């Protein structure tokens, strides 16, 4: 009903921070990886990564890095959450008993200010003295270092800049001095600042340079030896420093935009830069105590990087969010680039998926999944077993065919204009390598078009039978495969919008029938309306299409031809349409929420209810008649309801349930016995690469389960100390509200994993609402029953450590 | 426009410009219950984009605008949606910025300028024994959203984020290839979404006042680009005030609590095609979206008052035709300085549509143009 159930099947795989450091003992190189939620440790050897820990945090991982104060033997963990929560971390092995110790907590939060355009930014001077964090336009927040701060205590800082882009703290000064980059009307500029802990300003820094090249993005901060700051822009590379001005402007440098960086040797002669490409470079610092020139070479390509981080010897690990991310080698030899990159290991990154479906219910549903983006397109195959289809251009959608044995995937690559007017690939591609392909119509600077085709992929050996190429300025929005009518055949339909610069709303678009038999694609019908098709899906044997702010219905003739029955007006955009039965849930990207009921006698759509409230809203599912769930903004869940106990509250979709999850939600998919007390099974996909499951539950289940929940916190240590009632609770701008209705499966899920007297202090004094008709005191065992046969709705999981 | 000064009109010069001034800012914090007076004989849908200046003479609301200079002169503007039953659901908070008192003919006369601050959602109306209507009000919020990619931005993409300063976006050439690049910038990260890049930039505020600015250009020639305010909430009021509608579309435009939906609410209004004609014929056309241009600092349309305390909603036209000027120009009252007036009634409604204005002195340059009262007109789609 109303009270539902979230568990995480696959924990996110998108990397979003990665440092190296003596973390674990003084002796031992570690990386530390940060995916959502989520913390793994490891200890770098000749053969490769060893993983050691793995552990959950109450929050999304904004900054992370390592420090080592004076006194101390080995390096601290700063960490700061996305709803500002932060602490500093360490590592104690007692036996075999790994523990993360909380050595200082507190949360940064402003009660006024408005968020940067350039997110958070956490610096930590060289000589460990205070942490500078830069959340809100206009104030710099300092954490002073000192033994006695154990509850991190801050005083904010006045910044007469507005527009910071990046800021740094420079080595070798006396007095902490940051470096930064802002931007005036006047254009942007490079400013040092000194900050003093005694007094509590701002001093005058060493330098201040105006000529800085207009687009200017990034700060290195050298080491002693040389000093002063690197600024990195999408022509030039500058080094800066007193009385000290050098500048180059490589050719290699230009194609593409640098967004990461990485420290090779300690003494700051060699770092690596990453870009948004997949090329890899080495810049190379020249010497005398004082540097002469700067070098740039290219090194490689590896997957559309992330984050770089140099380990060992000659072994540099990419973490990648919209592929798999790689370790490499950078051996002297040249088998194609000067100083090539050898791959050596890769790890499975389901991305930014997109669109799923399953399929094969019996023996066990499998789930596909379009993941990665750009030259990381890729097909997932889930049984956790993963299996991976390389297609080498962003899939956008994807539909199953039983009839013909394939799949439906909608796809897209980048072409750059010729001189001639022609448009080229750069690289080869599924589309491309197609056994037969098509055109919709035969047709023929520097500038990037995007192409759009349909393939055809079978079943068994995933390889591409058919690619069709859609017309110029087409783009491909929706894909079902359905049969209409009284026709027996089944059909591919696609709905084609056409996007001309020139002009903001589509004017036209159209909706195209494929069939596929005989190893061939044949195009049976073709519609021309006057918008564009953001939705289509299929209606009791009609075809529901969405058109601007118009909802039609099709029907399908003897003449194999689409004719309009029905025709509802709307004041907001259909993007989001699904039907159960005799209703459609429409709803925009502004979360406008609205009912429509089809009734057949008059042939008519009618509003049965509706509910208006702004913000941005990514995907929505009908659970039952009578429940809908959605995503909400920054990262939330949302349960509505109608008819709940005049017209007015009739027409009124009361909000039942909230809940914080951390993740954005692209797709719902219905699938139940896709694994094999709970009521349906609704899974949906996230940008970092997770899947998760929302099962509904009775009022006795649930009562019991947030009854034990309670019971649970205050037996479990969280990692940072982070409230759990906190972190799930429903988190916009304006307001934050505590969670209702939604039961965390992974706190329940955990009550496995702690000890017997632990779990006997959990259940103490539980009165057990037993289905046999009589409630007693509930015994562990009890407990470990009912949890047992909740955690058998959703996966296995393969092993992390070694 | 040569040679006349629009910040005459706006100024309120007929009135009289010896109003004592009222400066100090009071607001209700959102979404507290508020009981407000209201006035009884305004029934008009109060913009907080638009200014309300008003004449009493019946004694009961000179008492009340007398103590109500003390109780923070905020009074509530109801959107009557129908003027016999007169109910209404929402509305408009509006101070007194000026105020006079006046002892002429025996008989207190108060002239006062107001101004709508913000909307609130009525829940009961008491009508008291002394005559006046006292509402329970519900202040609604401004919804102020987030970029939409913020919730899905790639941590090293915030570094790409900041923009070079916008060059000219005005005559033809514009920025073109500035938007094409502000859109590929921007909306980079929708490739981790479902959704295509001009999608966004149609749920966009800077894109939706940018098409907006452009639109009006091409009807009234000589704006300038600076007229419009630069902020999405107040210029999502501005073009609410200004635009030429009925009462049911200003009321849905009122309800909206989205700078975003308001922005694209008024595109679409003003994309739908339209033409001025007096509501008594619907087949007889007074003056098109071509002839219509801005005289004031407000916009083509604004607020007024006769000499009998009646409110006018006044457009501004350089050619309204279907009009019958009767009598001679007159100066009496002077909504626009310099310039008289003749009444003008439509050739076979008989009923009155507006006034001609004609040019005084010699040198002004808009010589003869026209003024058209909202209430008789009526917006057909062809
Ligand atoms: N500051 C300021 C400022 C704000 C707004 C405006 N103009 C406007 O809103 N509409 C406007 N104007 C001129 C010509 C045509 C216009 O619409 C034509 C139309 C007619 C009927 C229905 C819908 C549209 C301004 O000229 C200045
Ligand atoms: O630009 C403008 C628009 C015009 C407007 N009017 C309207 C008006 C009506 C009147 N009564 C009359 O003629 C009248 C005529 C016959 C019988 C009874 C009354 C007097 C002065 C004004 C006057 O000044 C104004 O206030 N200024
Ligand atoms: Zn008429």
């Amino acid at each position: 009903m109303s009270y539902n159930y979230v568990v995480t099947a696959q924990k996110p795989t998108a990397v979003n921070g990665c440092v190296t450091g003596h973390f674990t003992s003084a002796e031992d190189l570690n990386l530390l990886i940060a995916k959502n939620t989520r913390l793994e440790i490891y200890v770098v050897t000749a053969e490769g990564l060893r993983p050691v820990k793995e552990v959950g945090m109450y929050g999304k991982i904004a900054v992370m890095e390592l420090f080592r104060p004076k006194g101390e033997s080995k390096d601290l963990l700063f960490i700061l959450t996305a709803k500002y929560n932060a602490c500093i971390l360490e590592y104690k092995q007692s036996g075999e008993s790994i523990d993360i110790i909380t050595r200082a907590h507190g949360n940064v939060q402003d009660r006024i200010g408005r968020p940067s355009e350039t997110g958070i930014i956490g610096i930590i001077d060289p000589e460990c003295r205070m942490i500078g964090l830069r959340l809100y336009d206009g104030l710099f927040k300092v954490i002073p270092l000192d033994r006695d701060n154990k509850e991190l205590k801050a005083f904010n800082i006045r910044l007469e800049e507005l527009h910071v882009i990046d800021v740094k703290f420079l080595y070798g000064c006396q007095a902490p001095t940051i470096c930064f980059v802002y931007q005036d009307p006047q254009g942007r500029h490079v400013k040092t600042y000194e900050v003093s802990l005694r007094e509590k300003e701002f001093n005058k820094g060493p330098w201040k340079q105006e000529n800085v090249e207009a687009e200017a993005s990034m700060v290195i901060a050298v080491p002693e030896p040389f000093g002063g700051a690197i600024i990195i822009g999408q022509e030039s590379i500058t080094y800066h420093n007193g009385d000290k001005y050098l500048a180059i402007a490589p050719p290699i440098i230009k194609q593409s935009t640098i967004v990461c960086h990485n420290r090779v040797d300690p003494n700051g002669s060699r770092y690596l830069l990453g870009d948004m490409e997949g090329r890899l470079f080495m810049l190379l610092l020249e010497k005398e105590v004082t540097l002469k020139d700067l070098r740039v070479e290219l090194l490689g390509e590896t997957s559309i990087a992330e984050c770089l981080t140099y380990l060992d010897n000659g072994v540099v690990f990419v973490g990648s969010r919209l592929g798999d991310s790689q370790l490499v080698k950078l051996n002297v030899d040249s088998n194609e680039q000067g100083s090539y990159v050898v791959a050596m290991e890769t790890f499975t990154n389901l991305g930014p998926i997109v669109d799923m479906c399953v399929v094969d219910l019996e023996r066990q549903g499998q789930l596909v999944t379009c993941s990665g983006a750009f030259k990381e397109g890729s097909l997932r195959i889930i049984r956790l077993h993963i299996r991976t289809v390389p297609l080498y251009e962003s899939p956008r959608k994807i539909c199953y065919q039983e009839v013909s044995q394939c799949f439906g995937v909608l796809s897209s690559r980048i072409e750059v204009q010729d001189t001639s007017g022609g448009t080229t690939a750069l690289r080869p591609s599924a589309s491309t390598q197609a056994l037969s392909s098509s055109v919709s119509s035969s047709k023929l600077f520097g500038e990037e078009v995007e192409v759009h085709n349909l393939l055809i992929i079978d079943q068994h050996t995933f390889e591409v039978l058919h690619a069709h190429q859609f017309l110029q300025n087409e783009y491909a929005l929706s894909l079902v495969s359905c049969k209409l009518g009284k026709d027996p055949n089944t059909y591919f339909i696609v709905g084609t919008a056409m996007v001309y610069p020139e002009e903001a709303e589509p004017k036209q678009g159209r909706i195209v029938v494929f069939q596929y038999s005989d190893g061939k694609l044949q195009t049976v019908a073709e519609k021309e309306v006057k918008g564009a098709v953001y939705s289509m899906v299929e209606f009791n044997g009609k075809l529901l299409a969405s058109i601007n702010s118009t909802v039609r219905l099709y029907e399908w003739t003897t003449e194999k031809e689409l004719r309009t029955e029905c025709n509802h007006y709307n004041n907001i955009m259909a993007l989001y349409l699904k039907t159960k039965g005799d209703f459609i849930l429409v709803g925009d990207l502004m979360r406008s929420v609205l009912l429509l009921a089809y009734k057949p006698m008059e042939g008519n759509f009618e509003e049965i209810a509706r509910d208006f409230n702004p913000n941005w809203m990514s995907a929505v599912e009908i659970l039952d008649d009578d429940n809908f769930l959605g995503a909400e903004n920054a990262f939330n869940l949302f349960v509505c309801q109608k008819d709940s106990a005049t017209d007015e509250e009739r027409q009124h979709l009361q909000e039942v349930g909230l809940f914080h999850l951390g993740e954005f939600v692209n797709v719902f998919c219905h699938g139940s016995l896709v694994m094999q007390p709970t009521q349906g099974s609704v899974l949906f996909g996230t940008v970092n690469g997770m899947i998760g499951l929302v099962t509904s539950l009775s009022e006795s289940w649930y009562n019991l389960l947030l009854d034990m929940q309670n019971r649970l916190n205050k037996v479990i240590k969280s990692v940072g100390k982070i409230e759990h009632s906190f972190w799930r609770s429903f988190h916009t701008e304006r307001k934050t509200e505590p969670a209702t209705g939604f039961i965390d499966g992974d706190l329940i899920e955990s009550f496995l994993d702690i000890s017997r007297p632990k779990m006997q202090e959990v259940v103490a004094n539980l009165q057990y609402d037993d289905g046999s008709g009589m409630k007693r005191e509930a015994t562990a065992d009890d407990l470990i029953k009912v949890v047992e046969e909740l955690t058998r709705i959703h996966w296995s999981h393969p092993q992390f450590e070694k | 426009i040569i040679n006349f000064d629009t910040s005459l009109p706006t100024s309120h010069t007929y009135l009289g410009a010896d109003m004592e001034e009222f400066h100090g800012r009071t607001l209700h914090d959102d979404d507290s219950c508020q009981v407000i007076p209201v006035l009884p004989q305004v029934m008009m849908i109060l913009i907080p984009g638009q200014t309300l200046p008003l004449q009493l003479f019946h004694p009961q609301e000179v008492s009340m605008v007398r103590n109500l200079i003390q109780k923070d002169r905020t009074f509530a503007v109801l959107a009557y949606s129908n003027v016999q039953e007169r109910e209404a659901q929402f509305g408009t908070t509006a101070e007194i910025y000026a105020y006079r008192e006046e002892q002429d003919f025996g008989i207190e006369i108060v002239k006062v300028k107001a101004i709508g601050r913000q909307r609130f959602k009525v829940l009961e109306l008491r009508t008291q024994s002394d005559g006046i209507q006292q509402a329970k009000v519900q202040i609604l919020p401004e919804c102020v959203l987030p970029s939409t990619m913020s919730a899905v931005q790639l941590e090293s993409l915030n570094k790409c984020q900041i923009f070079p300063s916008k060059p000219v976006s005005r005559e033809d050439q514009c920025s073109y290839k500035w938007w094409q690049k502000y859109q590929k910038r921007k909306f980079h990260c929708a490739n981790l979404t479902s959704w295509p890049r001009w999608l966004y930039s149609l749920y966009d505020a800077e894109t939706l006042m940018d098409r907006i600015k452009k639109q009006l250009r091409e009807w009234d020639e000589n704006l300038k680009d600076d007229s419009l305010p630069s902020n999405p909430i107040d210029f999502s009021y501005r073009v609410a005030a200004c635009l030429p509608i009925d009462d049911v579309l200003r009321i849905q435009l009122l309800k909206i609590g989205s700078a975003i939906q308001r922005l694209r609410c008024e595109l679409d209004i003003m994309n739908k095609c339209t033409s001025l004609c007096c509501k008594q014929c619907q087949e007889t056309e007074i003056t098109t979206k071509n002839e219509i241009f801005s005289l004031s600092l407000c916009g083509p349309m604004a607020a007024y008052v006769n000499p009998h305390g009646y409110v006018h909603e006044t457009l501004t036209v350089y050619k309204a035709c279907n009009l019958n000027l009767i009598g001679r120009p007159s100066t009496e009252h002077s909504w626009f300085p310099g310039y008289a007036w003749t009444v003008a009634q439509c050739k076979i409604c008989a009923s009155h549509i507006g006034w001609k204005f004609t040019a005084t002195k010699k040198d002004m340059s808009p010589q003869k143009f026209w003024g058209l009262t909202r209430s008789a007109l009526l917006p057909t789609i062809p």
